[PDB]
């Protein structure tokens, strides 16, 4: 194949891109907000649909490296398809030159494969967005980006992405703040199911939190703990 | 809107696109009338040659393509030379590839599988010709073979070809009947051309003269064109029938 | 009946008919006169070039290109396109003088053009060829003279013209062949080239124009294609005037 | 007046898509580029869309090696592709030549980048679907002409520059550049004329978390002005209209 | 050049394949054939037409022998099964004949001739092809077995079918003409009693080719003396042999 | 169809086409003056915030 | 109408649209003039800024050491067909130590246009180069239109208001071919030529850009202060 | 010295009264230096048989190739290979590395399940179909293993007195192999059951 | 013109949206029916034929069982042709890493490069896709039986018990009043047989228009057993359970 599936418009703009936007909001939410040694890349799973198993069907977030998570939003379907790339780049990261990726390094090549398929010949461009995040390796500063399928990358220090995602950051206006993250790990948990609540409702039985401390500790949390923080926040509130 | 603009079905089960090609081949108003002799085939053709600036020579309607296989082509002239080349060319590597000379039966098999994938393409255009294919075999005797644009062919007691076709079907389909036998009989070549030349002159409803024909004939181990001298000798032999 | 049939050219229409190549034998009509006589021991191909200011270099432009060194080749309608088709035939004429070390036939040689136009048919990808081309020569079986239609088509001719004085040209050429059916000279038939130029001037006498004439010969040139000129061209010249008056 | 082409001509006679393209430079946001004797100061507004934002770690500001910066705007995703490409034209020049690159050849190679369109024809590989809408202003210096400042545009035409401004705020921009700007002015006051007109077009407030600026110098090669020297010197704007 | 790589066989909005839909049309248009599988062999059957009487059916062929034991008979389009005979001659020796050195059972091999149609179904400058076979056959392991392979690209296995413009009618017939035990000889007669309400115009030996897939016949083997294999298991019948048959009814 | 658009039917034809950033500026000016507006309201930032209008 | 969207549709005609609307590429093009005696050809070029900041395009590129073109079209597509004419001047260079004859050079150049205009997913180019050169029969001006079509003058021009430029050649026809040997008076001839080009635009050190070559004269680019004597 | 010569082992095939019975030897070492007495030479896809001997690299790598295969087939076909096609199958892959080869050879004995037949065949190298109903021999020690398979053999042995005349013929000739010696199982294969036994055989 | 007569099968609606895929889907809803069941100790794999005659072989069809490899078979739903394809791409792939690994490939493993293959084809190329949908029923140490159905945007989701085709609503709702964690093959063979009698278009559901296997791990040595059902134990099965 070779013909053109990205056109410019007679605005300003590529239509397709416009419209793989669009397909982000109608696909589930994921939130991030790092606390002083943590980020948290919590998603709202889907349970509509019963009998669904809960060990074997994929996260939203998927585990790059050890220290590098990635989560994602838009079309499900679509997704592995940029993290089968990102996977293998680490790996040549650490054969080429040696040390494992830095997060910022990792975005801008995610960034330029999205880049790539808004403009080349044969290809639609993808309908999927990530919040990259994760630790430098030897450092303890969190890193958060997210990359947009424009193959344009921001870092942000508190982000949400998905449906409704203009919704959920109104409230992380006005509950993290910029200057004084949450104190500990444990206050940052609190503030990332305090946003899912809002729009994801339905039990703790939808909420999905994966929590990275420095030093390649990847824990991804059991039902019963997310019970307990859902549970707190009610109450409080 | 897409339907008849590229060889794909139409709502019908038709491919109107592949149609058009037939509708092309009875433009250049050209006769064929082709019959089986008894050791010969003996294929006579109308050679039309509208202005007097033509050199007459040169047009034709006749193509060797083998030593055996003559080639008689009712459709534009351009489509002609084409599926002409490409006709010598099979027969070439036929001989290459398998040392001995063609047989008939197989390049009217070959060009009928090449007009099949030109309308199953999207890129190409059927080739807008009806062939006969005129020999004397040594394993199936002589033979007519009409291949046409779609990619469908069978084999022939005769044939005739052009928009006048219809009427010269008649004649010949007559001619069997009354005989009953599926082959024309008549041991010379030169008098199965007296036979065929009548049959046109009865059909069309028109004389002949030297200009006018253009005579193949296919007998054994070679194809030759009467020159137009030599059929002149041929419609002085219908005076005295 | 359904609409499309003009944007492509493999599409047949619903008569069996092209578009483009139909409207292609329209590009050939706008071009510049073009005549081939065919004299018993050559050809002479004859052809009106305008000078359409005052600002063009006389003598210094030519549409009369060689092919190999014994065939002429001479084209009106799109003149770039026109040039593509002459190049082509030089890269085939030379395959063929390498391969079998003969000059290519006219019977040969308008073999190979002829699939070349018509190849460009065949696909909707590739634009047909809107150039009609009288070319010709001498070689070893005789004088051919050859015009190839845009359709690719191409047949013998004992005279043929192209452009937009091809009306005149035509009618012209059946009073040449009438005074001589039984041959005529390549001397003389130079004198006549110029004749029937002057007289299909008259869709085109508008403006002014340059003769350009060209002689392939077996027997004043030995059977290769050169230009006339010099005072052989002026004599032509000094011909035409007197029979136009 | 038609447009169901990929590289298409327009009864004008431009490229159709290349049409468009410019007119996605209206949707950049700002950089504006002086080039004065004594080196070439550029400035861009950063933007925030959020407050929750990290804001300093997005720059549009890249060094393509020591002697030739580049300030970016327009859609950042195609310059991505460029200005990789200008890092490596760069190096390759060094590899070959072993001196340091011209600003106007280095941009002159870029611009044959931007004509890459196409459904795979002519004699330059055609890979892109469509063309760039991003414009860069090429800084530099070099030793045949001292300070240069280009405009390279997604047409694939460059013109050296004393001052130009490209994005959403060119026309209010260029207005301004005309009438205050002479033949000579000094390096720090070049900053602050940055910032003065930059501050005019500015849909937000003037400060170091939505304002950047850079030089180049000669002596220092391309330096990106920290947050307390961009501080230092807006503060120094608001000091100096008010002695007016 | 090309640059038809794009399928031309797309789904229609209100689902449905719409070239695989049309391409079945053009099935039934053409010709009318039929197969019946006893319990010793198949017969599978058809009617010639020609443009005039004055094309000959002597050398016409619409049963093709695609291996020795396994044969093919189409209803739809003369110039698509031209085409599709030899693409199924063809793998079936480049993809049996020359890895497990012999001819390919009568399941793998219409497996292969399904995956032609599948490849035509899709990829870019080509439609389906517009033909129906019935691929009748025999194997060692799932003994007597007819095959119905379609523009879709599907197969199912089959007792007795029928395909072409008489199938409706066709099929009724023999849904209560069959039986649990046929004999080759007792399927003969079916095949032709039904093949008769088809036709209208003329019937004889030489305008129904009839095809067997019947039990060995060492007399077209071509040799003898090497008792490993057993000659052609496909047989057609002469024109002077179905004459007799037909006087049966 | 052609026959209509060629002159001496349509003499002139005369192009309309979306407004520049000056252009925008006026027309909201235009439509702004029978509205209560303060003093504050500096059209030049949010005509620059409405592109291809 | 529809027989505009592409290079492979004819057009009722006998056109085809497309390379006539690369031909109006030419038109809102700025002005260069061209005149040749008989042993110095001059190319007289309006060079053209934006704005008041901006500097001037260059609008003649020297080619080789005796061609030079100059453009009146699409500045990228001039890009692309220059480096082809270096290429096939430093192949004739290199494999038959000739300087490419001006005459063959037009028919190379011909032939890359073409190729792009019959195929589909090509277009045509949009410029038209005049072309100087000083070979072994002489001096040569060579207009080449974006049509493909290479023809050989005695000066011409394309541009806007080129028409006028014409004229001013056309008048001046039989005087500027019989003063050879003295180049000041071929450039003063060709200045005067352009000026009739204007339309409240003038021509300065900043404006004009006037190459030459000559038979005792190598390609040599004057601009600066060096048309500030030719003005 | 050679590919195979390296690596050796062999391994032998001899039919019974309607039963066959195929058997090798557990050394694979390199040189004079025996490594290990624990790989077996012999595999199965189905109810056929092949050992392998010889260069030792490619002894596994047909190993996994001929489970690619009948795996594909089985699953197509829906059942398992006969022998008859087996042979066939091994030559065809031989044959389009016929430009280096696999420096092998495999030996194939089985019993078709359709007649109740023994069947036995042979390779070496590229190919070489090598039909017998006797017996088969490959590897290094083809002159020691020919010789005893002639003498010991009678037609037609029940497969108790099969597993001692084999049995024997690879003892005396494994032993006067100095590229053997060290262990031996040989497959007894009936159309019931397939009992694979270890022999005491002296170390080298 | 080519360009002309493209579909554009692979540009997004306004929507943001993929209109083949979405098609692919509705013709899939034509399709057969095919319900999964994973009980603790199996799968039990059921699927109900579209079409049914009586002249119609269907004592050893399988058109809609197929082993992908020894401990994995798929039941099929959609466009065969399609299917017949990828089931025998694969078979080469799951015969591939064992052959490279000598390790019984994962169900995860086999069951995602299916449905990247299924992607790649509403991601580029200007083709089709392929309307396939395939219930995986699969064994692995690691994770147990593991149940899994993928769809033509080539996404995978995870079940313990699922229906796709015809009447998906309606089998799926009551798939989920009967399902308990606490069955055992018996009771999954029981529900199977049960819910396809519910979405049943004939008057009475017969053993001639089901297919119908297991995998049982109470196959003897602790081996995981696939068994296609002959048609004449499913009538058997179907007398036991007294649907007929």
């Amino acid at each position: 194949y070779d013909r053109a599936l990205s056109i410019f418009s007679p605005d300003g703009h590529i239509f397709q891109v416009e419209y793989a936007l669009e397909a982000v909001k109608r696909g589930t939410c994921a939130v991030g907000v790092k606390g002083k040694n943590c980020v948290v890349l919590g998603c709202e799973r889907r349970s509509t649909l019963k009998l669904q198993d809960t060990r074997i069907t994929p996260s939203k977030v998927s585990k790059i490296d050890s220290h590098v998570v990635l989560s994602f939003s838009g079309l499900n379907a679509d997704s592995r398809i940029l993290i089968e790339k990102a996977r293998v780049e680490a790996q040549s990261h650490r054969l080429t030159l040696e040390d494992p990726v830095t997060v910022e390094y990792l975005t801008r090549y995610v960034a330029g494969v999205q880049q790539r398929y808004t403009q080349s010949g044969g290809v639609r461009p993808f309908g999927v967005s990530t919040l990259i995040a994760g630790f430098d390796p030897r450092d303890d500063e969190p890193k958060l980006y997210q990359t947009e399928p424009s193959g344009i990358y921001s870092s942000w220090s508190a982000q949400t992405i998905g449906r409704n995602s203009k919704t959920v950051r109104e409230f992380l206006e006005k509950n993290y703040d910029r200057k004084e993250p949450p104190a500990t790990v444990e206050e940052c948990v609190k503030l990332t199911v305090r946003s899912l609540l809002e729009v994801v409702q339905t039990g703790a039985k939808n909420i999905e939190i994966t929590v990275v401390k420095p030093d390649s500790d990847i824990v991804a949390l059991s039902s019963e703990e997310i019970n307990q923080y859902v549970t707190q926040i009610e109450q409080e509130k | 809107g897409y339907d008849r603009h590229i060889t794909i079905f139409s709502p019908e089960g038709r491919l109107y696109q592949v149609e058009y090609a037939f509708k092309a081949t009875n433009q250049t108003n050209i006769n064929s009338l082709a019959v089986r002799g008894k050791d010969c085939t003996v294929v006579i053709s109308q050679k039309k040659v509208p202005d007097k600036l033509l050199d007459p020579t040169t047009v034709s309607y006749i193509f060797c393509i083998s030593r055996t296989i003559g080639m008689v082509v009712n459709g534009p002239i351009p489509d002609a030379r084409n599926a002409a080349l490409r006709a010598k060319a099979e027969a070439a590597e036929f001989r290459y590839k398998y040392g001995y000379d063609m047989p008939c039966d197989v390049l009217a098999k070959r060009m009928a599988n090449l007009s099949q994938i030109y309308t199953q393409r999207a890129y190409m255009r059927p080739l807008g010709v009806i062939l006969t294919f005129v020999s004397v075999d040594e394993e199936l005797g002589p033979s007519i073979y009409k291949t046409d644009p779609a990619g469908y062919y069978v084999g022939y007691k005769a044939t005739a070809t052009g928009p006048k076709q219809q009427e010269i079907t008649t004649n010949l389909e007559n001619h069997f009947k009354k005989s009953k036998i599926d082959h024309i009989n008549e041991e010379s070549w030169e008098k199965v051309v007296e036979f065929a030349i009548t049959h046109m002159i009865d059909a069309l409803g028109t004389e002949f003269s030297k200009n006018d024909l253009e005579v193949g004939v296919a007998t054994k181990d070679k194809f030759f064109t009467l020159s137009a001298e030599n059929i002149e000798e041929r419609l002085v032999a219908i005076a005295e029938q | 009946i359904g609409t499309g049939y003009d944007l492509s050219n493999s599409v047949f229409s619903p008569d069996g008919r092209n578009f483009q190549v139909e409207y292609a034998v329209k590009a050939v009509e706008n071009g510049t006169t073009s005549i081939g006589i065919k004299c018993n021991d050559g050809v002479v191909f004859a052809v009106e070039k305008l000078i359409t200011s005052k600002l063009l270099v006389p003598q210094k432009n030519v549409k009369i290109q060689v092919v190999d060194r014994h065939i002429g080749c001479v084209y009106s309608g799109l003149i770039p396109d026109g040039r593509h088709l002459v190049n082509r035939g030089r890269e085939e004429a030379a395959s063929f003088k390498k391969l079998y070390k003969t000059p290519i036939p006219i019977p040969a040689f308008a073999d190979r053009l002829g699939q070349y136009v018509q190849a460009h048919t065949l696909y909707n990808s590739v634009r047909p060829f809107g150039v009609s081309t009288i070319f010709g020569g001498v070689d070893k079986n005789g004088a051919h003279l050859y015009m190839l239609e845009p359709s690719g088509s191409y047949w013998g001719y004992k005279g043929a013209a192209t452009g937009k004085g091809r009306q005149s040209a035509k009618a012209e050429l059946e009073k040449l062949v009438d005074h001589h059916p039984e041959g005529l000279s390549a001397r003389e038939a130079v004198k006549q080239a110029a004749k029937i130029i002057y007289l299909a001037h008259e869709d085109n006498k508008e403006k002014d124009f340059e003769l350009e004439i060209s002689w392939c010969s077996l027997s004043e040139t030995n059977g290769l294609h050169k230009f006339v000129k010099g005072d052989l061209l002026q004599e032509a010249i000094d011909f035409a005037q007197k029979e136009i008056n | 007046e038609y447009d169901r082409g990929v590289s298409t001509f327009s009864p004008e006679g431009r490229l159709f898509q290349v049409e468009y393209s410019l007119e996605a430079i209206k949707l950049g946001s700002t950089a504006i580029g002086i080039a004065t004797k004594e080196g070439v100061v550029l400035g861009v507004e950063k933007r925030a869309t959020s407050p929750l934002l990290e804001s300093d770690s997005i720059e549009k500001i890249v060094e393509i090696d020591r002697h030739i910066g580049c300030a970016m705007s327009g859609l950042t995703a195609d310059a991505r592709s460029m200005i990789e490409h200008a890092r490596t034209a760069a190096v390759t020049h060094n590899l070959y030549y072993d001196e340091d690159i011209n600003v106007e050849s280095l941009t002159q190679s870029v611009c044959d980048l931007a004509l890459r369109f196409g459904e795979g024809a002519s004699g330059e590989e055609r890979l892109m679907s469509r063309p760039f809408g991003v414009a860069l202003l090429i800084a530099g210096h070099d030793a045949d002409d001292g300070y240069q400042l280009f405009h390279a545009e997604p047409s694939g035409t460059f013109y050296r520059y004393n001052a130009k401004a490209i994005g959403s705020g060119s026309e209010g921009a260029q207005a301004e550049l005309l009438n205050e700007w002479h033949s000579s002015l000094t390096l720090k006051e070049a900053e602050l004329l940055v910032l003065k007109i930059l501050k005019q077009v500015m849909e937000e407030k003037l400060d170091e978390n939505n304002a950047q600026l850079s030089c180049i110098t000669k002596q220092d090669g391309f330096k990106i002005y920290d947050n307390e020297k961009t501080a230092e010197l807006i503060k120094e704007l608001k000091e100096k209209e008010a002695a007016e | 050049t090309d640059r038809y790589s794009f399928s031309l066989t797309t789904f229609s909005p209100s689902g449905k394949l719409g070239q695989i839909d049309y391409a079945l049309t053009a099935v039934k248009q053409g010709v009318t054939s039929l197969g019946i599988k006893a319990t010793n062999g198949v017969v599978i059957a058809t009617e010639k037409k020609s443009s005039s009487p004055l094309a000959m059916s002597e050398t016409l062929s619409k049963v093709s022998l695609l291996t020795p034991d396994i044969g093919a008979v189409y209803s739809g389009m003369g110039p698509d099964y031209r085409v599709l005979v030899d693409k199924s001659r063809k793998v079936a020796h480049t993809s049996y004949k020359r890895i497990y050195g012999e001819y390919p059972p009568t399941k793998l091999l219409v497996s292969e001739v399904a995956k032609i149609m599948q490849e035509a179904t899709q990829s870019g400058g080509v439609r389906p092809f517009g033909v129906s076979l019935l691929i009748a056959g025999h194997d060692e392991f799932n003994g007597f077995s007819l095959y119905q392979v379609d523009p879709s690209g599907s197969y199912f296995p089959w007792k007795a079918t029928a395909i072409g413009k008489g199938s409706v009618a066709a099929k009724t017939f023999l849904e209560k003409r069959w039986n649990d035990e046929l004999e080759l000889e007792d399927a003969i007669h079916i095949a032709l009693l039904t093949l008769k309400e088809s036709v209208e115009g003329e019937f004889n030996g030489d305008t129904i080719e009839l095809a067997i897939i019947g039990d060995e016949n060492p007399d077209l083997l071509g040799y003898t003396g090497i008792p490993t294999d057993k000659g052609p298991r496909f047989r057609k019948l002469t024109s002077q042999e179905i004459n007799d048959r037909l006087e049966a009814l | 169809d052609p026959a209509l658009l060629r002159p001496g039917r349509i003499d002139r034809k005369v192009e309309f086409s979306l407004p520049d950033l000056e252009g925008r500026a006026n027309i909201f000016r235009i439509h702004s003056k029978s509205m209560s507006v303060e003093r504050g309201i500096r059209w030049e930032l949010i005509s620059r915030l409405c592109p291809n209008s | 109408n529809n027989y505009d969207g592409d290079t492979v549709t004819f057009s009722p005609t006998g056109r085809l649209f497309q390379v006539e609307y690369a031909l109006e590429a030419i038109k809102q093009g700025s002005v260069t003039v061209g005149l040749r005696s008989n042993t110095h050809a001059v190319l007289v070029a309006l060079k053209r800024n934006a704005d008041e900041l901006s500097s001037y395009q260059k609008k003649i590129i020297k080619c080789d050491e005796h061609m030079g073109l100059s453009l009146a079209g699409l500045a990228p597509d001039a890009r692309v067909l220059s480096n082809y004419l270096r290429q096939q001047c430093n192949y004739s260079s290199l494999v038959f130590n000739r300087k490419l004859a001006v005459e063959r050079a037009g028919h190379l150049l011909c032939d890359k246009a073409q190729k792009n205009t019959q195929s589909y997913g090509g277009r045509p180019y949009g410029v038209g180069l005049l072309i100087i050169g000083y070979d072994k029969s002489g001096a040569h001006l060579l207009e080449f239109q974006p049509s493909g079509n290479v023809t050989e003058l005695y000066g011409t021009a394309i541009g806007a208001r080129s028409q006028g430029a014409k004229t001013y050649l056309e008048r001046t026809l039989d005087t500027f071919i019989k003063i050879d040997g003295n180049p000041d008076e071929l450039i003063k001839a060709g200045v005067e030529a352009i000026s009739q080009s204007l339309r409240d635009e003038s021509l300065t050190v900043d404006n004009l850009s006037i190459a030459i070559v000559g038979k005792d004269t190598p390609f040599t680019i004057y601009d600066g202060e060096a048309v500030a004597k030719y003005i | 010295s050679d590919p195979s010569s390296i690596n050796g082992g062999i391994v032998v095939a001899m039919t019974g009264k309607d039963c066959v019975a195929i058997a090798c030897d557990l050394r694979l070492g390199s040189q004079s230096l025996g490594v290990s007495n624990k790989f077996e030479k012999i595999f199965h896809y189905g109810h056929v048989f092949l050992g392998i001997t010889g260069l030792a690299t490619d002894v596994t790598t047909l190993n996994e190739m001929f489970r690619y295969k009948t795996n594909l087939y089985k699953l197509k076909e829906e059942r398992a290979i006969e022998p008859e096609t087996f042979t066939q199958l091994v030559s065809s892959s031989l044959y389009e590395r016929r430009f280096g080869p696999y420096f092998v050879g495999p030996v194939v004995a089985g019993i078709n399940s359709k007649s109740g037949k023994p069947f036995i065949a042979g390779f070496d190298l590229i190919g070489c179909i090598d039909e017998a109903k006797d017996f088969i021999v490959s590897g290094t020690a083809s002159d020691q293993l020919f010789g005893m398979c002639e003498s010991l053999y009678e037609p037609n042995l029940e497969p108790e007195d099969l597993f001692e005349t084999i049995s024997q013929a690879l003892l005396n000739a494994a032993d006067r192999d100095a590229l053997s010696g060290w262990g031996a199982v040989v497959y007894i294969i009936k159309k019931d059951e397939v009992v694979k036994r270890y022999l005491k055989m002296r170390q080298d | 013109g080519s360009r002309r007569y493209d579909s554009r099968t692979t540009i997004f609606s306004p929507e943001g949206r993929l209109y083949q895929v979405e098609y692919a889907l509705e013709s899939i809803s034509h399709a057969g029916t095919a319900i999964g069941i994973m009980a603790s100790d199996g799968i039990v794999l059921a699927a109900e034929r579209k079409v049914t005659s009586t002249l119609l072989e269907q004592d050893t069809s399988t058109e809609k069982l197929y082993k992908l490899n020894d401990k994995i078979a798929v039941a099929v739903a959609g466009l065969t042709a399609d299917a017949e394809i990828l089931i025998n791409t694969a078979r080469i792939h799951a015969q591939n890493y064992l052959k490279t690994y000598n390790e019984d490939i994962p169900v995860e493993i086999l069951v995602r490069r299916l449905s990247d293959i299924k992607q790649g084809y509403t991601q580029h190329g200007g083709l089709r896709p392929f309307g396939v949908s395939f219930i995986y029923a699969g064994y692995d140490d690691r994770y147990g039986y593991q149940l899994y159905t993928s769809n033509p945007s080539g996404n995978y989701t995870g079940w313990k018990a699922i229906s796709v085709g015809a009447n998906t609503s309606a089998a799926q709702t009551l798939l989920q009043m009967d399902y308990k964690d606490d069955m055992k093959v018996d009771d999954a063979i029981e529900l199977a047989l049960k819910t396809l009698s519910k979405t049943t278009d004939s008057s009475a559901l017969t053993y001639d228009r089901l297919e119908f296997a297991t995998i049982r791990k109470g196959a003897n040595d602790g081996e995981v057993y696939q068994k296609i059902f002959k048609p004449q134990e499913i009538k058997d099965i179907l007398v036991k359970t007294g649907i007929t």
